[PDB]
């Protein structure tokens, strides 16, 4: 079943502003996300490197009696989600993605961001 | 293998009825040391009815040495109940070890012996249960003459205490 | 009116007789586009579902997924 | 920052007794001369701490802090407070505790300790916290608001401002609606209790209501979304609506026929999940119940003892020296997997791990559950469940999920290089079998409940109820057929008197209620259908209801008599020869003969006699001898 | 009460070297069980060789006569596994007994007993896995007897269902 | 405090805290004879019993020994079978408030030993 570029932005506005994401949530996201890399829509996973709203959820999902941990199936998902992103934009447009990895880490490490205050998994 | 089975059974018959002997033994040890604590509860019981009786200032002589007495036997009641209960903790380990053989015996199918071992831990159990009983019933009663106790000491310092605001208030205001 | 026990042999009964044809009957060939769209709808529309409470419970839920799923491999 | 925050988030007691100490301090230094300063210093802080990616919403800080400040703030008198200070801090609490009731989690482990009740269960951790926001929020809609309106005075309040506030009232109520029957829903409803007793007006409490009624989740619209109802919120509507000014405000602004179209409605949109007599089919081919014996438990690890032992239902005793089961870790080890596949999904419930009791240092830290559906695709249910120093590890999904297979993924234990189990229990339930063992939230039936509670309340006013309720398409065949289905939260009187009063209010519904009793109760992708149920059957309810429209005295009963007679008559004609006719029950036909004995004797002011015709009489013969 | 705990202490020796006694009948049950079904496996593998050696038409009136005789050699092997596994069910069932034995024993201040409990069980648990080990070692050399066996069989009937597709095609096609 | 620990295999825990219900914190306060350098506390559970180990510790230091300082936010302890709290920053300690959580899945505390390591300003103990 393939997405349009209107139900991948749709998409990935939800998942911005929606606010309740539990973890099962997050992995169905993620797992979702690394499909949808694999489908022939410009490539999908330009699209979708080049929106903001997907570091605003990749911020999210970093950001978080549990364990602040997500576990390895959490955190394998999320790897292999990068993996795709990766593949697809090598022989194409890697600076993006690299890119997108520093903007990433960057806004995770500002004041007030994941790692400054030690949280999420 | 017919030897083989009907000698495990047996032998497990043999664990049932070691551990149903240690059991027992143990529980008689405990009963032997729950009595001693019994007996030092009555014995404060009575204790805590004569300082009772020695309440209000008078002799020290009798009333501290009353008290005195009272700290032997709280401390003899407190180390048997100590005693007791490290007994307890051994009993409590021979009641898993009996079961454990009862399992021990339903594997092998010594069901008569995983049978009287039920038995024999229930016996035990329920006896155990009833000297908790007594021990309780004797606690209870310690605990009633430490209430009598402690209304008549408590009526008393607050008597005192009335007369030490007005003597107090006989001077100076 | 209807009870979700009925709807467990109805989805187990579609799926088996979509299934057991020699040209297998394709979701396309059962629904036109309204009626997949409500099928759809009963599993993640919210005037169906609320969230802890699903259209049918959770064994309705799994009976309609696994009907499409098995329509969709019969097609595929 | 201090709020703000392997160490506890926790800060202690020397720490948390210092931020209230410091508290009480600010707040006797300026109680004689300008308290209102620091209640809104406290409400900013408050605010602040609350607003998204703020303390509270993202879980951060020292929890024990923030509830002393939190108890702290609820002692604290808020006269002479900005009006806009407090409508944010009921704004951000408001939407923050709608968050919390939205985003609770799959999961639910707690400690045999811990008794407390779920923020989703009214009429008795963050939870304290969502709670004491709660209280605070009561605190603050109580407060009478100066002469213009922008402070807290010392006979308008704050809940004008807060009823006049749309999204704050749509997000207290749809809050409420998730809960059900002191927890956090018992502070949604004290809340919602207490803006109805301080509204100004009945209007300004009905009308968020009936905005809420008149839309789906979160405000949508459709043909078939409806809101969601609960006890709790259902329970509070009725208190709303005990009045008769109240329940004459919600006739006249629509409600009525809001709620009467919402049955309907709702009936749509519901599939009954009560067992019918496919489930009894299967019982005659032959509180939940432990499947893990039944299933294969394997692990990824190589090396990995065999874990077959957790599965027996039977434990080991508790005194046991050997762990049943134990996992040597590799250095590099953090995690070890469990796999239980069950022979077919059953609908899981608890998972229930039993640590060996005699070593607790080889207890995992941390257990990861996913579940599967299927059996294949494992997806996690929840964040690991922190469970060092747990003698039992009971993990209950708080809704019921399909599995066929169970990932346990144990983290290694903090203090030991092995891990020791002694039993791993997977409860649930079966589709059908003997294992197979809030209504008004899943059912239509809260539609009724309010309906009928229009209806019967207040008799003074039940006619023009029923006038304005009689009158919504589908609304009589709807109501016998929660009639006619299994208790779900009404018991079958009360729908009894529902179906007469709108029966009764006028000749025409009447004669289509006797024909849906006995000839025709269908319907007449959005619209009612009501396919399920038989024609003319007949039950207790059924029979009282026929006997009830015969024997009422009123200009109608004429009508209705006729439309029986005129059913008996069709149905012998149809005999001699839709539903309905080709299977007439015996027991209506009992009743249409009660009913006309009992008009004899009652001396009705009609010609009885005169609709007693001999070709009747002769028709019943002839069926009769056949 | 030294004369009391010294009584208990003997009492636990008791209960100690009558759980060795039930161990060691276990071990030596299992051991046997063990080796019976080390016997049936081996026996397996060999008849599992000949099979792959008799594999084809080459000899069918020995063929299924081999094939029956592994069908009894499989049936016994199999009950004798379910046989000694529940034989170490019970054997597990007593070295767990004897541990607990043991810690009555540590409790009562028997260490001597308790040591001789550890000792006993530590070597009748390496006998016992030394036993294990010849059963492992034996199944998995009937794992890949069969497994031979498999890649023999899927390989001459492979051929031969070559060849019978060919044969068809020899004829009328 | 005593100077030798009880042996490992000890049964029955030295010591025991009973929780009432609404009590989440028992405190230890160790006042020492004179002020020492304190570099480490050093708490051993009972480790028969593991489910009343303290879930979480939070130390406080007096250095006059009147006025307890909390060190850090309480350490999570549950699941651990020895208890090592080391001073990045050597501390001059008269008296030491050991402030222990309930444990998860227990209502009743149970230690063994309690040390505090460190040094004195002068005599045999006072060994970038």
């Amino acid at each position: 079943i393939s997405l349009n570029q209107a139900s991948i932005t749709s998409f990935l506005t939800v998942l911005a502003w929606y606010p309740n994401t539990l973890l099962r949530t997050w992995c169905l996201v993620l797992h979702s996300l690394t499909l949808m890399t694999n489908m022939q829509l410009e490539s999908t996973a330009h699209l979708l490197v080049s929106d903001p709203n997907l570091i605003h959820v990749l911020v999210k999902f970093l950001s978080g009696q549990h364990s602040p941990q997500v576990g390895p199936t959490a955190t394998q998902a999320m790897q292999e989600f990068l993996t795709r992103l990766q593949v697809h934009l090598s022989s194409t447009c890697p600076q993006i993605f690299s890119e997108f990895l520093l903007k990433l880490i960057h806004i995770l490490s500002t004041e007030r961001g994941a790692f400054q205050t030690g949280q999420g998994p | 293998s017919l030897s083989s089975e009907a000698l495990m059974r047996r032998a497990v018959s043999l664990v049932t009825d070691s551990t149903s002997t240690f059991l027992s033994q143990t529980t008689y040890a405990l009963i032997e040391a729950i009595t001693e604590y019994t007996k030092a509860v009555y014995t404060l019981t009575s204790l805590y009815r004569q300082y009772t009786s020695l309440l209000g200032k008078m002799n020290s002589e009798e009333e501290d040495e009353v008290w005195q007495v009272i700290i032997g036997a709280r401390a003899e009641m407190t180390s048997k109940h100590q005693e007791y209960l490290k007994l307890e903790t051994t009993w409590m380990t021979a009641v898993g070890l009996s079961e454990m053989a009862a399992e021990a015996a339903y594997q092998t199918g010594a069901d008569q012996a995983s049978i009287t071992a039920r038995n024999h831990i229930q016996l035990v159990k329920l006896q155990v249960e009833e000297v908790h009983q007594l021990s309780r019933k004797a606690e209870t009663k310690l605990a009633e003459a430490q209430i009598e106790e402690l209304r008549q000491k408590t009526q008393e310092e607050g008597e005192e205490r009335a007369e030490s605001e007005q003597e107090a208030y006989l001077r100076e205001d | 009116t209807c009870h979700a026990d009925l709807l467990l042999f109805v989805c187990k009964v579609l799926a088996r007789i979509a299934n057991a044809t020699r040209p297998t009957i394709h979701l396309c060939e059962i629904v036109n586009e309204p009626q997949l769209e409500r099928l759809l709808l009963l599993l993640v529309g919210t005037d169906f579902n609320r969230g802890d409470i699903s259209w049918g419970g959770a064994w309705a839920q799994y009976s309609l997924t696994c009907m499409l799923q098995d329509i969709l491999a019969g097609e595929l | 920052k201090f709020l703000s925050g392997q160490h506890s988030p926790q800060v202690g007691p020397t720490a948390t007794q210092a931020m209230q100490e410091f508290l009480t301090r600010l707040q006797v230094h300026l109680s004689s001369t300008c308290p209102q300063i620091f209640s809104e210093f406290l409400l900013k802080l408050i605010h602040i701490l609350s607003t998204e990616r703020g303390a509270f919403q993202t879980g951060q800080g020292p929890l024990d802090a923030q509830v002393k400040l939190l108890e702290f703030t609820l002692e604290q008198n808020f006269e002479v407070v900005s009006v806009s200070t407090i409508s944010a801090v009921i704004e951000s609490v408001t939407f923050l505790v709608h968050h919390y009731i939205t985003c609770s989690d799959k999961v639910m482990s707690r400690s045999g300790s811990d008794s407390s009740v779920g923020a989703r269960a009214c009429f008795g951790t963050r939870d304290q916290l969502m709670f004491d926001l709660l209280k605070l929020v009561n605190i603050l809609v109580q407060l009478p608001l100066s002469g213009n309106r922008e402070y807290s005075a010392r006979p308008a309040y704050v809940a004008d401002l807060v009823l006049a506030n749309q999204q704050i009232m749509s997000q207290i109520l749809s809050a409420l609606g998730l809960c059900n029957s002191i927890s956090v829903g018992d502070g949604l409803f004290t809340i919602l209790t207490t803006l109805s007793k301080k509204a100004s007006t009945v209007h300004m409490m009905l009308q968020p209501i009936l905005t809420y009624m008149a839309c789906g989740y979160m405000g949508r619209q459709g043909s078939l979304a409806t809101c969601q109802l609960s006890e709790p919120l259902l329970w509070f509507i009725l208190r709303v609506l005990d009045t008769s000014d109240a329940l004459k405000a919600f006739h006249d602004m629509g409600g009525v026929q809001l709620i009467c179209n919402n049955m309907v409605t709702s009936t749509r949109a519901i599939v009954n999940t009560a067992r019918s007599m496919v489930s009894t089919i299967m019982k005659f081919l032959d509180g939940i119940h432990n499947f893990a014996p039944l299933g294969t438990i394997t692990s990824s690890s190589p090396t990995a003892q065999p874990a077959e032992v957790l599965l027996q239902a039977t434990p080991p005793h508790r005194r046991a020296r050997s762990a049943a089961w134990s996992y040597i870790f590799l250095p590099e080890e953090a995690w070890c997997d469990l796999t239980i596949h069950l022979p077919a999904a059953v609908l899981l419930k608890e998972i229930h791990i039993q640590p060996h009791l005699a070593s607790l240092a080889t207890c995992p830290s941390s257990v990861s559950v996913e579940v599967s559906a299927d059996g294949v695709n494992m997806l996690p249910l929840s964040t690991p469940v922190v469970t060092s120093g747990l003698t039992y590890i009971k993990i209950q999904l708080v809704k019921a999920e399909v599995a066929s297979a169970v990932c346990l993924r144990l983290h290694r234990p903090r203090d030991a290089s092995t891990l020791g189990l002694s039993q791993i229990k997977l409860l649930g339930l079966t589709a059908f079998g003997t294992t197979s063992s809030d209504q008004v939230s899943k059912t239509s039936i809260g539609w009724l409940r309010l309906l009928h509670h229009c209806l019967t309340h207040i008799s003074d006013l039940e006619g023009m109820m029923a006038s304005a309720a009689a009158p919504t398409a589908n609304l009589l065949q709807t109501c016998a057929a929660l009639l006619m289905s299994p208790y779900c939260g009404m018991h079958s009187p009360n729908i009894e008197v529902v179906l007469v009063k709108i029966g009764l209010q006028s000749t025409r519904i009447g004669l289509k209620l006797i024909d849906i009793l006995l000839r025709n109760c269908a319907a007449s992708l959005n619209s009612p259908l009501l396919f399920g149920r038989l024609n003319g059957l007949s039950s207790d309810s059924t029979i009282d209801i026929l006997y009830q429209l015969g024997t009422t005295q009123d200009p109608g009963t004429k009508d209705r008599i006729q439309a029986l007679l005129k059913w008996v008559s069709d149905s012998a004609r149809v005999a001699a020869m839709e539903y309905g006719l080709l299977m007439p029950s015996p027991s209506h036909l009992h009743c249409v003969a009660a009913i006309l004995w009992h008009s004899y004797e009652l001396l009705v002011e009609y010609d009885l006699p005169a609709l007693l015709d001999q070709e009747l009489f002769e028709l019943l013969f002839n069926w009769s001898m056949s």
